[PDB]
RNA sequence: ACCCCGGCGAGGGGAGUGAAAAAGAACCUGAAACCGUGUACGUACAAGCAGUGGGAGCACGCUUAGGCGUGUGACUGCGU
RNA sequence: GGAAGAUGUAACGGGGCUAAACCAUGCACCGAAGCUGCGGCAGCGACGCGCGUUGUUGGGUAGGGGAGCGUUCUGUAAGCCUGCGAAGGUGUGCUGUGAGGCAUGCUGGAGGUAUCAGAAGUGCGAAUGCUGACAUAAGUAACGAUAAAGCGGGUGAAAAG
């Protein structure tokens, strides 16, 4: 029995220019540029992803280093000097309390140069 | 008045009253559970940090949610190698009701 | 396809894709590519298979209650009010007749009910014995079925 | 020569920003008919300065 | 029919 | 109230009667006469008769006052287009699309 | 047991392979046949 | 929750001035990036402008150290053909000073708006007077 | 039908028929490319497969007055 | 030192560095989709009753194997939904590992179809693919002999013709 493609091919476009949505030009109008412009926004999440993980924990080190750096201390002489005090603390935590809670950071940083000496 | 503990593989800064994302617990969804390790309790110039767990410090939390997480997509594609994969992905989550904090 | 085998243009130098028959499956209006031709539909069917699948169909019919025997079964006047009546009185609506004598009496009577088949037993098939609710038997029918079926 | 890729509505908007029309800035009235006219013309009935240049 | 640039051949096999 | 007057099947180009409608859109009445009747286009002398239609259509079948009427929307969509051929050298054919436009008003007093 | 409960045997209606459905079927593209030479060609092949 | 970022219309930036008589030229530059690009502020942000204004006094003061007063060559060119101009550390601390300070500040600042943001921050004066007293800068220790 | 603009036009608007004229003869439904108008946001010191991760601001809906959702997307990491 | 190249420095990636270079020693830290932590899925094998325990595996082209989604038609079906609104079209929300599925707002005005089976013209972005429609260059080139026109009056809604 013949069959026509005609309902399932505007489904399965349908669906992708709606992912397409918000696209420039042809990225959102014309369909094959869509589908390509779809797979390719689908790599790049997979990688940001794991690139939000690297960038997050960046940005905290950064942050750590400069409060420390205020406090009078290096950044990896307060990590050192945090582990020979036995903290699991983790960097996202102390960057919220190093822009919040200034005294607790503070706090951390006798300890840390405490363990140090 | 503010706390941070460990629970679920990452650690978290919490306060009275405070509504939590956590992962997914082995517990019926309205009843209250009892955090023992707790890193460190900030109550306003005083400060208690153990090390690395408060002796005496615990959190009392009421899970008020189970659910499933945004549905992210996951695409693979390996270009002129005529390799291509899709997959979705829901993660769990609990919602959680932080009610005390005593040291 | 009627049609030409003349080549639609030169093999080189247009600039079109080449083609070499107006009536090529990739072209509009052309033939298909693996066009159907009348074909047998039918299925050989071992003698003993489709008796072992006769036995079965009865023996679940026997086992789920289906199944109705009387020992005689005709009408005296073809009138299909007198049939509709006598089912009803039986209560019985969507029915597989099947007798040992073919009467016409009957036949003429169950033929414009949809319901209602009749049949021979020598024409019982296993579509109707399992798309019909109700299937009703007369004896001597029972025993030529069961001869038959050995 | 000719193009290597198809340009875009955008670049079209572009390049016709610069070609839309520019109306009159105000019409001048005669000081006699009252008629609407071009600044240095005529009116349509046959006026300019108030005079009659034209007949009918 | 086709180009006449291109049906030519001191222009065509230009290099051969 | 809204009074709307269309004319479909515009023979003329929808690019330069667009021109013409983005010259004379959202001016009052009486100034988009001025305007319409001192442009010189084709285009401008067919939104003039179009104009007119409208304003006369407000006049007769709404009632409406013509000292505070104003053209509140005017837009050309695109109409069917007549394809011509068009000999060129060497045999070569060329199709000439003769561009149609639907042309539209719409005239209001609020 | 109805016309619409006779389900065969298991294992014995083995769906046949469709070349050239899309990348995920394993069979698209190629069709099984590898990259070129008389085994892809159509109606190719040597004989026995 | 989610991590902190500063807001650009409620960060606060003091306004520090610098003189830079003797200083070595590279640390001091790295020094002044560093303010400019606030990573001196446990605030910090990569995307938003969160340093401080700096007023750089006796740019024509600094001191490098080695043969770089006439070895130490500055490249640019012009665009037009054979338009290749040198100018070494020493005609370029006699002609204008506060270019040296700007090309190494600019130099080991980031690239796009957010550093160019960060070098309109950066003030250079040659001198030892500067405009921006209305402004009370504090002196900062290099 | 009739009325009105319009060249005693083309075309349109009213009226009326009709369940429907968002069935008017270019006539069932009416997709996409393509072309428009209105609104919200962004954009005139800014360099590149135009997205993605983060994210300010703005506008609108909000129903624990709490943040949420939608639209946009300054700036930014990665990205032929 | 020997040591010279052709668009532009241009033989640290740049800035810049007399250490921010090199050597020797040490303690730190950053650093991957590696490893660990938490949670979720699937395959395989052992251990007791399709279930539970445990260990392990899960980049992938050509290719082999396994399991599925959807479309048209036939039976189930003179059944079921449907003018108190079907198919189709356009949005939104929810749900699944995916092909997908379900509900509903608007349009639409008459068909559609559960379940379990059966047959395939069963899924398209590519073939300088075929056919139709619509863009692009672009309101650009050109308006087809350089024998040539100007004025007055008429018609008409409008006259260089
Ligand atoms: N060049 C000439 C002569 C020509 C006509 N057809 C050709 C084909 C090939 C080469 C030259 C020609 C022209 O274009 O009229
Ligand atoms: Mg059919
Ligand atoms: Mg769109
Ligand atoms: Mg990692
Ligand atoms: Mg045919
Ligand atoms: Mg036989
Ligand atoms: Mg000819
Ligand atoms: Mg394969
Ligand atoms: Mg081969
Ligand atoms: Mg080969
Ligand atoms: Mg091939
Ligand atoms: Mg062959
Ligand atoms: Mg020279
Ligand atoms: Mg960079
Ligand atoms: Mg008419
Ligand atoms: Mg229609
Ligand atoms: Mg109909
Ligand atoms: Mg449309
Ligand atoms: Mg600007
Ligand atoms: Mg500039
Ligand atoms: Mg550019
Ligand atoms: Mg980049
Ligand atoms: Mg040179
Ligand atoms: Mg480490
Ligand atoms: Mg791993
Ligand atoms: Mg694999
Ligand atoms: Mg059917
Ligand atoms: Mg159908
Ligand atoms: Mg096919
Ligand atoms: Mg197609
Ligand atoms: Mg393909
Ligand atoms: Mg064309
Ligand atoms: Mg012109
Ligand atoms: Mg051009
Ligand atoms: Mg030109
Ligand atoms: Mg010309
Ligand atoms: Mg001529
Ligand atoms: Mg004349
Ligand atoms: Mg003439």
């Amino acid at each position: 029995a013949r069959v026509k493609r005609g309902v399932i091919a505007r489904a399965r476009h349908k669906k992708i220019l709606k992912q397409a949505k918000g696209y420039y030009g042809a990225r959102s109008r014309v369909y094959r540029v869509a589908f390509q412009a779809v797979i390719k926004a689908g790599q790049y999440a997979y990688r940001d992803r794991r690139q939000r993980k690297r960038q997050f924990r960046q940005l905290w080190i950064a942050r750590i280093n400069a409060a420390a750096r205020q406090n009078g201390i290096s950044y990896s002489k307060f990590i050192n000097g945090l582990k020979k005090a036995s903290v699991e603390i983790d960097r996202k935590i102390l960057a919220d309390i190093a822009v919040f809670d200034k005294v607790a950071f503070t706090a951390l940083v006798e300890k840390a140069k405490a363990a140090l000496a | 008045m503010y706390a941070v503990f460990q629970s679920g593989g990452k650690q978290h800064r919490v306060s009275e009253g405070q509504t939590v994302r956590l992962e997914k617990l082995d517990i019926a969804t309205g009843e209250t559970v009892e955090f023992a390790e707790v890193l460190m309790i900030a109550n306003g110039e005083e400060v208690k940090i153990g090390v690395p767990f408060v002796d005496g410090g615990v959190i009392k939390a009421e899970v008020v949610a189970h659910g499933r997480g945004e549905k992210v997509k996951i695409v693979k594609f390996r270009r002129r190698k005529h390799y291509r994969k899709q997959q979705g992905h829901r993660q769990w989550f609990t919602d959680v009701k932080i009610t005390g904090i005593s040291a | 396809v009627t049609g030409s085998g003349k080549k639609p243009w030169r093999q080189k130098g247009t600039g079109r894709a080449r083609s070499g028959s107006i009536k090529s499956p990739i072209w509009r209006s052309g033939g298909v590519t693996f066009a159907a031709r009348p074909q047998d539909h039918s299925q050989k069917v071992n003698k003993k298979m489709y008796r072992g699948a006769l036995k079965s169909i009865l023996s679940e019919l026997v086992r789920q209650d289906r199944l109705i025997v009387v020992e005689k079964f005709s009408v005296e006047a073809p009138k299909t009010k007198l049939l509709a009546q006598k089912l009803k009185d039986m209560a019985l609506e969507d029915v597989l007749i099947i007798t040992g004598e073919l009467d016409e009496n009957l036949f003429l009577a169950a033929r414009n009910l949809h319901k209602v088949d009749v049949r021979d037993a020598t024409g019982i098939d296993p579509v109707s014995l399992i798309a019909f609710d109700k299937v009703v038997m007369t004896a001597d029918a029972v025993k030529q079925v069961e001869e038959m079926l050995a | 020569a000719v193009q290597q890729n198809k340009p875009t509505r955008s670049k079209r908007g572009m390049r016709r920003s610069h070609d839309a029309l520019t109306a009159v800035t105000s019409l001048s009235v005669d000081k006699t008919s009252g008629e609407k006219h071009l600044r240095h013309h005529i009116t349509a009935d046959g006026y300019y300065r108030g005079r009659k240049v034209i007949a009918k | 029919t086709s180009k006449w640039f291109n049906i030519d051949n001191k222009i065509v096999d230009h290099r051969p | 109230m809204e009074t709307i007057a269309k004319h479909r099947h515009a023979r003329s180009s929808a690019q330069k009667v667009r021109l013409v409608a983005d010259l004379i859109r959202g001016k009052k009445v009486s100034q988009a006469l001025d305007i319409l009747t001192y442009t010189n286009k084709k285009a401008a002398v067919l939104v003039k008769k179009v104009l007119e239609s409208a304003i006369a259509n407000a006049e007769h079948n709404d009632g409406a006052d013509i000292d505070d009427l104003k053209v509140t929307k005017i837009f050309v969509d695109e109409g069917p287009s007549m394809k011509r051929i068009m000999p060129r050298a060497k045999g070569r054919a060329d199709r000439i699309l003769k561009r149609t436009s639907h042309i539209t008003v719409v005239v209001s007093d609020r | 047991m109805r016309l619409n409960t006779l389900s065969p045997a298991e294992g014995s209606k083995k769906a046949g392979k469709r070349l050239g459905r899309g990348i995920g079927s394993g069979l698209g593209k190629t069709g099984g046949r590898g990259h070129k030479g008389q085994k892809s060609r159509s109606g190719g092949g040597v004989r026995r | 929750m989610k991590t902190f970022t500063a807001k650009p219309e409620t960060v606060k930036r003091d306004w520090y001035v610098v003189d830079a008589t003797g200083k070595t030229l590279g640390r001091l530059a790295t020094e002044l990036a560093r303010r400019l690009r606030g990573k001196h502020k446990a605030e910090y942000t990569p995307h938003v402008d969160t340093g401080d204004y700096i007023i750089v006094l006796n740019a024509d003061k600094v001191a490098v150290t080695g043969n770089k007063r006439t070895d130490k060559v500055y490249y640019h060119h012009t665009g037009h053909i054979g338009g290749i101009k040198q100018a070494t550390f020493e005609e370029m601390i006699a002609r204008r000073p506060e270019r040296v300070i700007e090309i190494a500040v600019k130099g080991m600042l980031p690239k796009g708006p957010l550093g160019r943001a960060m070098f309109r921050k950066l003030k250079v004066y040659a001198g030892n007077e500067h405009n921006h007293a209305a402004q009370q800068p504090q002196v900062l220790d290099i």
